[PDB]
RNA sequence: CGAUGCCGACGCUCAUCAGACCCCAGAAAAGGUGUUGGUUGAUAUAGACAGCAGGACGGUGGCCAUGGAAGUCGGAAUCC
RNA sequence: CUUCCUAUCAUUGUGAAGCAGAAUUCACCAAGCGUUGGAUUGUUCACCCACUAAUAGGGAACGUGAGCUGGGUUUAGACC
C-alpha cells in the first residue's frame, strides 16, 4: 500500500527528470545542456514521460 | 529434482527406430533431436527419452508425410545408470507424443526405459514394464 | 460519498458543462455522483434553449441533487432558421436580443466573484463575463478599463 | 581573465576553534574533531581575531575554473562547523507497494539487511562508513535515521541503501518502491 | 575471405610449450597462502600412483535423483609410504622476487 | 523594469492618491493570488486597492521634492510589505474589516517557519477523504465527530521548521498557517496632515 | 643528432582519440552557459538580475467544436 | 585451419518508450565468447524443413591447388 506523500517523494526520484534526445541521458529536472561529452553537451531535451 | 544425466546418445538424424504404441505406425524417421545445439559438421543426436522430432514413413497413410514429435523409449546403444549397470535393449523404439507431453495413442508394446518413465509421467502410466 | 457513501460532510460541487443538450459527454448532470449513492434522477429533472453547453455549479447536501444554475449572466444571457453547427454567426446574436439591458439583472445579483468598486464595476466584470457578443456589438473591451471610478459612482 | 584577488570569509561560532596546518583544517565542537585536506588546491588560509572569530580563504592570480575554488573551500568548512557543532540528521523513508520492506540493523551502525524486497529472497546487506550510526526510527513506522558528523560519510552512505535497492528490467514509473531520503536536518535544530 | 561457417577452435593456447617436462616429478609452483592463525602444519605430500578400483557408496544429495541411493565411483590407490625430513631452508623477499 | 510600464506605474498610483480622498497605510504582508483578490474583493465597495512593485518607491523621490511633505517620517518604516488602499472610508474601518477577514491564505514549499499553531485532539474541518496523508509521517487519526480528529495534542508545529511540498497542504485543508499575519495598519496620510489609526 | 645548458618576450588549450610545419600522406554540413576574446540592444540608486514572498488566478469546461478538447485534434472566436 | 575487425544476432553491465507484466523495439562501454544439422543447384548467392540463447556482417593477393577435390568455366573427340 502506498500513500500520498509517499508516491509524490518517489516521483521527484525517478519519474521529475530531463533526457538528452541524442544520448538518452538522465539529467536533473532543470538542465538545459547534457553532461555527457558524448554527446557534445547538446541542448535538445525533453521531459522524461509520465505515466498513463 | 530435474536430473537427466547423461546417457550415451546413440541414434543420430536418420535413425528408423520402430513405432511402439497403436496408433498405427512403424517406423519413425528422425529429423532432429529436440534441445541440442550441436557444433559444427556434428549430427545431433538422440538419447533415451529425449523428444526428438519424426516422420512416419511407413504406416497409416493419416500419419505419413508430416512431422510428429516422438520419445525414444528403448535404444541399442548400452548406457549406463548411475550404479554401473549398462543397459541396453534388443531394438530402437518409439513413440508419437504431442508437444505439450501427452501420449497419442493408448497401448505400448514392449518395455520401457527406466529414464522415460521418470521424465515424461505421461508414458509412464501406459507403460507395460518399466524395465 | 465516493466510494460506498462514506461516513463525512459531503456538499461536493463540481464544474459540469452542456445544459439541455448532451452533447458528446454523453452525461449532463452528474460527474461523481452515480458512484456516490447519490442518485443523478434529481438531477435529469434539472437539466430538462440554451441547446448549447454550460457551466454548471451541482450541490449534492448528503442525499439531494438540487442542480443549480449558476447566476453567471453568459449562463443565462444565452438561453433566452435553426440554430444549427458550423457558426460562425458573428458572434452569437441575431443582433437585436437587447445586450446593454439583459445585463442589469446580473450586474444586481452577481455578488460572489471580481472585486467591485461601485456598480460600475460589476458591469465591466458582467459584460465581460459575457461571451455571447462580446460586449455590445463587436467592439470588445479596449479602453474600458478605468471606467471603476468615472462611471460607478456614475452607475447609480 | 587573471583576477589580481578574490576572497571569502568564513565567520566561525565562538563555541568552536579551528586550527589549521598551512592547509589541513581541523575544528572541533561539541561533538568531536573534523580533519580536512585541501592539497592539490592552491588557495591560502588565513585566520583572524580573538577567539579565532573569522577565517579568511584567499586566491591570488586565479582565473575562472582556478576560482571558482575558493567558496568551495570556504562552503566545506560551513559544513565542518555545523556538521560538528549540530550534527547531521539524514532522515530516509522506506517506499513499498508489493509487501513490507524488512530492515533490520543487525549491529550498531551497520549491516543494514533489506528482506523481502519487491519479494525477491535476498538480504540486501550494506556497510555504513566509519562514525555513521544507522538507526530503525522509533519516531516513525519506517525510517531510518544516520547520524554523523561529517556531510560526506554521511550523504554518501545514504546514497548506498538508496542505490542498493533498485528496481531492475521493469518498468521504473511503475514500480515506485524502495528507499528514498527524505529530510536532511541536524540533530538539534532551534 | 572471411571463414564460411563457424566453429570453435582446437586445443588451448594456454598450455603451449608442449613439449617434454625438464622435470620428472610434480614441481608445486605456488604453495596455499598460511593464515598465521591457524597452527603450524605441512601442506603437500609427495606419493606414488598404483592401479585403480571401483567403490560404491551412498549419496545425500538434497533434490538429486540419485539421493539416498547407490553408486559406483571409479577411483585411484596412491601408495604413500611416509618421508624423512632432512633439511630446512630459509627464503628472504627480494624486490626481484624469493631469494 | 519597462519605460511604458514604469510611466504606467507613475500614471495609476499618482492619480489613485488624487482619486481618492486619502490612502491608508495597510500591512498587505504575504498572501495567496486568489487569497488576496478577496482581499481587494472584500475591500473594494467603493474603493481601490493597489500593490506597488516600483509605484510605492516613489515616495522617496517625491519626498525629497517635497510634495506631500514629510514622506521621510514613513519611508523606512516599509520594510516588509505593507501597502495603500484608495478609499472613501474611515481609519477605523479600514483597519477592522480587513482584521475581520483574517485571511488563511495558502502557503510556499520550502519556507520557514517562525510561527506557531497550537494542534488539539479535535476536529476542526477534514471532509471526506483518507488519513493516509497523515499516517505518511506518523500520525494515525481516527473518524469520529464528522471530519477526521487528529488525536495528537503535542506541539508538532515549532519555530524555524522546514515546509516541505506536502507540509502547507496539510495546513491548508486545515485552515491553518505558519504565517498568521492578516491585514495590520498603523500608518495614516491625511492630506499632509499625517496621523495613525483612530 | 652538429646547434637555445637564452634563467628568451606576450598570450591561447585539457584532450578516457590532444597537437606538432610547403608539395604531404593532419575529413565535412552541423553543434557545445568547455574556454578567451569581440559586435549589437538593453537595466541599475523614479536601485539592479537572484533568493527569500505570493503562483498557472477566478466569472468559466468562456462561447463553441461536438471532432470526444476544464491549456491540447482543430474554431470566425479567445476578455475582464 | 589459424587470426583479425565492428558497422552487435545471442550473452554480462546499462540508458528510453505511446513500458502495467510477457514479448519488445532506439541507443551506450563492449569482439571475451558462441553464430548449427539437412533436400535442390558446380555454385558464391537463393529458397526451404528442424533445433536453438541468435542461427549478425566481414577482411587476410575477391586467405587457402608443391593442402585436396576438378562439379563449371576454358584446348583437343562429339550431339542439338
Ligand atoms: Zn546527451
Amino acid at each position: 500500500i502506498i500513500e500520498p506523500s509517499l508516491r509524490q517523494l518517489a516521483q521527484k526520484y525517478n519519474c521529475d527528470k530531463m533526457i538528452c534526445r541524442k544520448c538518452y541521458a538522465r539529467l536533473h529536472p532543470r538542465a538545459v545542456n547534457c553532461r555527457k561529452k558524448k554527446c557534445g553537451h547538446t541542448n535538445n531535451l525533453r521531459p522524461k514521460k509520465k505515466v498513463k | 529434482s530435474g536430473a537427466k544425466f547423461r546417457i550415451s546418445l546413440g541414434l543420430p538424424v536418420g535413425a528408423v527406430i520402430n513405432c511402439a504404441d497403436n496408433t498405427g505406425a512403424k517406423n519413425l524417421y528422425i529429423i532432429s533431436v529436440k534441445g541440442i545445439k550441436g557444433r559444427l559438421n556434428r549430427l545431433p543426436a538422440a538419447g533415451v527419452g529425449d523428444m526428438v522430432m519424426a516422420t512416419v514413413k511407413k504406416g497409416k497413410p493419416e500419419l505419413r508425410k508430416k512431422v510428429h514429435p516422438a520419445v525414444v523409449i528403448r535404444q541399442r546403444k548400452s548406457y549406463r545408470r548411475k550404479d554401473g549397470v549398462f543397459l541396453y535393449f534388443e531394438d530402437n523404439a518409439g513413440v508419437i507424443v504431442n508437444n505439450k507431453g501427452e501420449m497419442k495413442g493408448s497401448a505400448i508394446t514392449g518395455p520401457v526405459a527406466k529414464e522415460c518413465a521418470d521424465l515424461w509421467p505421461r508414458i509412464a502410466s501406459n507403460a507395460g514394464s518399466i524395465a | 460519498m465516493p466510494p460506498k457513501f462514506d461516513p463525512n460532510e459531503i456538499k461536493v460541487v463540481y464544474l459540469r458543462c452542456t445544459g439541455g443538450e448532451v452533447g458528446a459527454t454523453s452525461a449532463l448532470a452528474p460527474k461523481i455522483g452515480p458512484l456516490g449513492l447519490s442518485p443523478k434522477k434529481v438531477g435529469d429533472d434539472i437539466a430538462k434553449k440554451g441547446l448549447r453547453i454550460t457551466v454548471k455549479l451541482t450541490i449534492q447536501n448528503r442525499q439531494a441533487q438540487i442542480e443549480v444554475v449558476p447566476s453567471a449572466s453568459a449562463l443565462i444571457i444565452k438561453a433566452l432558421p435553426p440554430r444549427d453547427r458550423k457558426k460562425q454567426k458573428n458572434i452569437k446574436h441575431s443582433g437585436n436580443i437587447t445586450f446593454d439591458e439583459i445585463v442589469n439583472i446580473a450586474r444586481q445579483m452577481r455578488h460572489r466573484s471580481l472585486a467591485r468598486e461601485l456598480s460600475g464595476t460589476i458591469k465591466e466584470i458582467l459584460g465581460t463575463a459575457q461571451s455571447v457578443g462580446c460586449n455590445v456589438d463587436g467592439r470588445h473591451p479596449h479602453d474600458i478599463i478605468d471606467d471603476i471610478n468615472s462611471g460607478a459612482v456614475e452607475c447609480p | 581573465m587573471k583576477t589580481i584577488l578574490s576572497n571569502q570569509t568564513v565567520d566561525i561560532p565562538e563555541n568552536v576553534d579551528i586550527s589549521l596546518k598551512g592547509r589541513t583544517v581541523i575544528v572541533k565542537g561539541p561533538r568531536g574533531t573534523l580533519r580536512r585536506d585541501f592539497n592539490h588546491i592552491n588557495v591560502e588560509l588565513s585566520l583572524l581575531g580573538k577567539k579565532k572569530k573569522r577565517l579568511r580563504v584567499d586566491k591570488w592570480w586565479g582565473n575562472r575554473k582556478e576560482l571558482a575554488t575558493v567558496r568551495t573551500i570556504c562552503s566545506h568548512v560551513q559544513n565542518m562547523i555545523k556538521g560538528v557543532t549540530l550534527g547531521f540528521r539524514y532522515k530516509m523513508r522506506s517506499v513499498y507497494a508489493h509487501f513490507p520492506i524488512n530492515v533490520v540493523i543487525q549491529e550498531n551502525g551497520s549491516l543494514v539487511e533489506i528482506r523481502n524486497f519487491l519479494g525477491e529472497k535476498y538480504i540486501r546487506r550494506v556497510r555504513m562508513r566509519p562514525g555513521v550510526a544507522c538507526s530503525v526510527s522509533q519516531a516513525q513506522k519506517d525510517e531510518l535515521v544516520l547520524e554523523g558528523n561529517d556531510i560526506e560519510l554521511v550523504s554518501n552512505s545514504a546514497a548506498l541503501i538508496q542505490q542498493a535497492t533498485t528496481v531492475k528490467n521493469k518498468d521504473i514509473r511503475k514500480f515506485l518502491d524502495g528507499i528514498y531520503v527524505s529530510e536532511k536536518g541536524t540533530v538539534q535544530q532551534a | 575471405s572471411h571463414r564460411k561457417f563457424s566453429a570453435p577452435r582446437h586445443g588451448s593456447l594456454g598450455f603451449l610449450p608442449r613439449k617434454r617436462s625438464s622435470r620428472h616429478r610434480g614441481k608445486v609452483k605456488s604453495f596455499p597462502k598460511d593464515d598465521p592463525s591457524k597452527p603450524v602444519h605441512l601442506t603437500a605430500f609427495l606419493g606414488y600412483k598404483a592401479g585403480m578400483t571401483h567403490i560404491v557408496r551412498e549419496v545425500d544429495r538434497p533434490g538429486s535423483k540419485v539421493n539416498k541411493k547407490e553408486v559406483v565411483e571409479a577411483v585411484t590407490i596412491v601408495e604413500t609410504p611416509p618421508m624423512v625430513v632432512v633439511g630446512i631452508v630459509g627464503y628472504v623477499e627480494t624486490p626481484r622476487g624469493l631469494r | 523594469d519597462r519605460a511604458t510600464w514604469k510611466s504606467n506605474y507613475f500614471l495609476k498610483i499618482i492619480q489613485l492618491l488624487d482619486d481618492y480622498p486619502k490612502c491608508f497605510i495597510v500591512g498587505a504582508d504575504n498572501v495567496g493570488s486568489k487569497q488576496m483578490q478577496q482581499i481587494r474583493m472584500s475591500l473594494r465597495g467603493k474603493a481601490v486597492v493597489l500593490m506597488g512593485k516600483n509605484t510605492m518607491m516613489r515616495k522617496a523621490i517625491r519626498g525629497h521634492l517635497e510634495n506631500n511633505p514629510a514622506l521621510e517620517k514613513l519611508l523606512p518604516h516599509i520594510r516588509g510589505n505593507v501597502g495603500f488602499v484608495f478609499t472613501k472610508e474611515d481609519l477605523t474601518e479600514i483597519r477592522d474589516m480587513l482584521l475581520a477577514n483574517k485571511v488563511p491564505a495558502a502557503a510556499r514549499a520550502g519556507a520557514i517557519a517562525p510561527c506557531e499553531v497550537t494542534v488539539p485532539a479535535q476536529n476542526t474541518g477534514l471532509g471526506p477523504e483518507k488519513t493516509s496523508f497523515f499516517q505518511a509521517l506518523g500520525i494515525t487519526t481516527k473518524i469520529s465527530r464528522g471530519t477526521i480528529e487528529i488525536l495528537s495534542d503535542v506541539q508538532l508545529i515549532k519555530t524555524g521548521d522546514k515546509v516541505g511540498a506536502s507540509e502547507a497542504t496539510l495546513l491548508n485543508m486545515l485552515n491553518i498557517s505558519p504565517f498568521s499575519f492578516g491585514l495590520i495598519i498603523q500608518q495614516v496620510f491625511d492630506n499632509g496632515s499625517i496621523y495613525n489609526p483612530e
